[PDB]
């Protein structure tokens, strides 16, 4: 399944609403993940199964969907969130394949 | 049986806000759900459609490209991802459960929720 | 005409009529089809599943296995 | 063969009433219809007349414009609504089915029903 | 297909025999329904396939009509059904309309 | 494009037989059939007609009600059942397919079927 | 609709020409449709419409007429053409008929 | 779906011939069936589909019909098959309906 | 291949009580079983439907709320809990066995069982 | 996985019969025991896999159902049967948990 | 929404030859599609036509039993087999899809093709 | 039904009106279509049912007629109306058959 | 489900066009599968889904088709293409079925 | 990767004959196999699947009960145990594994042993 998001780049400022939007080539009913990687680290499990949450991520990130649509709503842009999101996909019958990653920058 | 929403608030025009719909009390994943809008001054009007699957879709002629629905059967919810908000969308949104018919013609919407008011200003 | 035989023309064309409207019908049954066939479907996949759970089955039997090496 | 007239009654000047014709032992949506009224002391007077589809209708000049008459043939069931009745509509109603003919002119009324009474008095 | 009702605003008393007309632009053979809202709340069906009634609906409601002329007749008026009916059509080829909708008022 | 009939026999007055018709060699669920007769001394006659869905069919005036005919689109094959069989029934039953035409009026019977004998005798 | 057919038997040689005349007791316009039954077989289309003729046969068949009287015309008999030969008629509102049949035998 | 048959009860001799007629409020296509029920025992599928005969079903069992009418022919009764008949449907979108069932009876 | 049932007998009204239906020689967990009653009187009546997994059930419109039929592939058993028992529910009670049908209409009962008697009765 | 009991609390008679159910938020297949504890004791293990009885457990207690329906059915009470009654279920990836537990006691 | 043939080419006579057709941009499920020719000196002539299912397709007169129409809904493509291919056959062929009508008759062909050249010649 | 378009060539330069006249052979109601070709291109949609406008066309290009007489017009030509232009009927029996189409040349 | 192919036997020389066509009795949607059996050996799979190539195949084999009419192309013939091509079916709830095969002989 | 067949040979009717294939070269505890028949003036025939693990297995209706099909996945290896073989049994049987689909609907068979020949004769 190739794994596409949009938009490439975004920019926002602090106290924004960001939404980032995931497609999928194929169906993946709900299995999806959305990761975040600041320049230098490793990246970070956000929400697990397109719509729950992590334990320990703060409650601002949200995500809907199922299918081949996604998206990954921040209610409140914070200095923190400034980094690259990543879309995974982990359907029934396929492997893990990623999409390219969108960078949140300062406007 | 029971039917309610949730996910509203107010957004400025050209933002992005997404609905959910919580269904209880009945098998969810059986009916094919639909959302509808109430705008004051005006009737009801349809919005868009979910077909038991997902496999099947489909929008007003206004929304098309701008919303987008779709459905999450093992936690009984629906989400209507509204893109490109406008003036126009400033509405109170409902859930509706299509009824069970012995044909191939559907049938009417038999379980409403109670809205989620959207408002887009600025 | 008021005086026109209402009736049906018995007369007609019974054929298959080829300038029907071959779209896909929006307005449909969109439910669950409850007679639907409610068996084993033998041609689903006979394959391993690579993307299943790689955990630990934390309940699994604690017990001594008793039908173990005896032998040094 | 049977054709059953119901929904009669007595109401007001100026109101609205609807009438209702099952038919029954024989295939309705394969014959047109007609509405006869009987006024006591005068003879059988044409109403209302429908084309075997509901395509084409054609109404008595004293009641153009306040009577419509439809028919559901999923259900076997003939429909004339009556609005703004007056005094003079006090009648017994009838349901006619038009005979099988061979040509393209028509024939006679074949099967009649009983009848129900319509009274408009205050 | 544009869906009209007349008339918009009737007044009727405890007990008196109501009547609203819906009126179809097309044809839309007998599949339509008759709703009833009251205010802030969510739509109930009252009746389905234009004559009959949804399980639970008193029978004092009772609709009819086919073709392109539609009513709904309330046998005694309660003081339970002062309420907003709204008339919908779902053809077969024809999407979902609603029409406006009258609003029946206490005389 | 072969259309064979089976299903004849000798059976005595008052009982029920069933005929067949098998299609093939064209598209079966396009075409609305009947069935006809030649009864030796006599001409052709029709007997009834199948309007390619099974919603509606007739017959001729002397077998209403005791000749039903029925066709299966998934199998090609048509089917008339005749009850209360009497001495004047004796005759070669033929299946007919109606031939394509570009109006609304039909057109004439095209392929006709090679025939099944019935004989009603005591 | 009642249809006679004359001569009731025609005798006539190879190569002859041959006439046969259908009566209709009311006018049928143009829908009329003629037959050819070999003996121990079905019949088999050869005119519909009355003046088209169907495709596959010879065009040494032929025919023509509207109203009540209708010809069928064969150019020059051939050893296969000698079997019965029955006229039917389908009007608007009326059934299918068919005549008597005329019978085409060796001079 | 309402689901009649009759006769409901048909008296016949071993080697007579015998007709059940079934028929159903609304169109079921040809998804029918029908069994055969002994005194004391369970139901025994005979005729599925409405045409096509279950393994092991003797030969002189054969059923016909399509739409709303349906019926089911003994060739040659024997005095094995002195049994209730029962009829089923189970239509696309409804749910398993029986009839009530007609008892052959010894003549 | 035989299926048999169980856990039958003579219950107060308003009590609940369960019954089992053990299958054995055939893949049990490849078919999905109904439960059927024929009271004496009236003809067999279909009552609740397990989709070869438990996934998914229907039941009669009578008896939702009060039935919960649940299916052990393990051990080749079926159940139906019936809760809230009234004097209507006399009857015995028949497993089925869906056919496998090469499409995915269904198939009708092939495989009966011999019934068990519930007696409800004060 | 939350697993409830209902009723709460069950008034009975010597001799009666007692059902107990046990509803589970996810299906927990075939995997579920029901235990029962007498004031002051510990808990004894009554059926395990949701329809085996343990050693020694006298055969009036017995259990059905599988999924998320669970019912327990005691043939007829008995003096030493007044106790606490709790579910638990052991599902493949899910961990044990318990019930409320619903208390019979003496009418 | 794009709509984009291949498959053409230069074959001997008698020869097979395939065409292709993917659809994007849009729901390719929902949409009937045609087959339309182009002769140059002639007008546009109709080919064939799949019924969104491939259910139901007519040929024309010409090319009946020649040429096979199908239709994948899973990789958004159709197919026209052409079999025992003749010099007549020199033309341009183009996808059509049907626009959606609110009624039971259709509609004509909005979204064409750039088409494919298909000659045939010794 | 054959449909004849006429005039065949009709020279006009930018701005002027022009009108095309489409005629059939047999009456097919108001079911009939008008294409744009412009040359090495696919034909595109300008009005169906033969009067109402395919959305997206400008609005210079009309439509009127019924029955076996229809024409187009349009009220101002522009540089990028000069194609050829072609009537397609879809009668209720009939199959799809298009015009010999006529083609607008630069003046 | 029965498959049959034609023509069982297809004589070509090297360079040629070659189509083998297999005819389903029911359709089978896109499930069907083109296999290769040189003599003395064990087939091996060429297409799959009726129209993917199996990793390895060279570009010449293609296929093409769905519901009941599928046909497999190959563009030019090879000295080493010269063996029996097999058609299966693996629909849903159908079984999988093999047709006789066709021979590809040198000309 | 390598998949060779073992085990034929030459046996009179009624007698009993064992089939061992052992998979090289891949995971074989991964993949659900298959045993296919080629009869001499035949095609392939299709003769019992496993489901890679031994928990389901289907046979063709032909050799119910009479052919056992069980794999060895520690040692790489099928068994097809044929019990009163028969004239007809006479064939080549080949070992096929099913491609791996990113899909629930399986797939063909891509790679197949050289067969081995069971010969049942007197």
């Amino acid at each position: 399944i190739q794994m596409t998001q949009s938009p490439s780049t975004l920019s926002a400022s602090v106290g924004d609403r960001v939404t980032i939007t995931c497609r999928a080539s194929q169906s993946v009913s709900t299995w999806l993940a959305w990761y975040q990687q600041k320049p230098g680290q490793g990246p970070k499990l956000l929400i697990y199964e397109a719509s729950s949450l992590e334990s320990g991520v703060p409650s601002r990130f949200s995500g809907s969907g199922s299918g081949t649509e996604f998206t990954l709503t921040i209610s409140s842009l914070q200095p923190d969130d400034f980094a690259t999101y990543y879309c995974q996909q982990y359907n029934s019958y396929s492997f893990w394949t990623f999409g390219q990653g969108t960078k949140v920058e300062i406007k | 049986v029971q039917l309610v929403e949730s996910g509203g608030g107010v957004v400025q025009p050209g933002r992005s806000l997404t609905l959910s719909c919580a269904a209880s009390g009945f098998t969810f994943s059986n009916y094919g759900m639909h959302w509808v809008r109430q705008t004051p001054g005006k009737g009801l009007a349809w919005v868009a459609i979910i077909w038991y699957d997902g496999s099947k879709t489909y929008y007003e002629d206004s929304v098309k490209g701008r919303f987008t629905i779709s459905r999450d059967n093992s936690k009984n919810t629906l989400y209507l991802q509204m893109n490109s908000l406008r003036v126009d969308d400033t509405a109170v949104y409902y859930c509706a459960r299509v009824r069970h018919s012995s044909s191939r013609h559907g049938s009417a919407f038999d379980l409403w929720g109670q809205g989620t008011l959207v408002t887009v200003s600025s | 005409d008021p005086n026109a035989n209402p009736n049906v023309d018995p007369n007609a064309n019974p054929n298959a009529n080829p300038n029907a409207n071959p779209n896909a019908n929006p307005n449909a049954n969109p439910n669950a089809n409850p007679n639907a066939n409610p068996n084993a479907n033998p041609n689903a996949n006979p394959n391993a599943n690579p993307n299943a759970n790689p955990n630990a089955n934390p309940n699994a039997n604690p017990n001594a296995n008793p039908n173990a090496n005896p032998n040094a």
